């Protein structure tokens, strides 16, 4: 959902597993939606 | 296409109609950056107009 805004650090391990899952394929819809460069500006804007 | 002339009649392959429905029959376009369908769903064809 818009409100609803989840996201995980752009091209690693966790976006591997999110991809290549078939179930969870619509996780991976909202994936390229909202991504991070690195792990401290996720925290920041989760903190934020 | 038939193999040869004593080949087995095609039986096998069965012609399956369908309609979209919102919980049961969801159809979505195909995947630009592959040009195929995904993993779990199914190659189906619509007669557009």
């Amino acid at each position: 959902s818009d409100k609803f805004i989840y996201a995980t650090v752009k091209q690693s391990s966790v976006d591997i597993y999110f991809r290549r899952q078939v179930e969870l394929s619509t996780m991976y819809r909202h994936m390229e939606k909202h991504n991070y460069e690195s792990a401290a500006e996720a925290i920041q804007a989760v903190r934020d | 296409y038939k193999s040869f002339s004593d080949c087995e009649p095609d039986d096998n392959h069965l012609s399956i109609v369908t309609l979209e429905e919102a919980p049961f029959v969801i159809v979505e376009d195909i995947d630009p950056l592959t040009e195929t369908c995904v993993r779990n769903t199914v190659p189906c064809r619509k007669f557009v107009k």
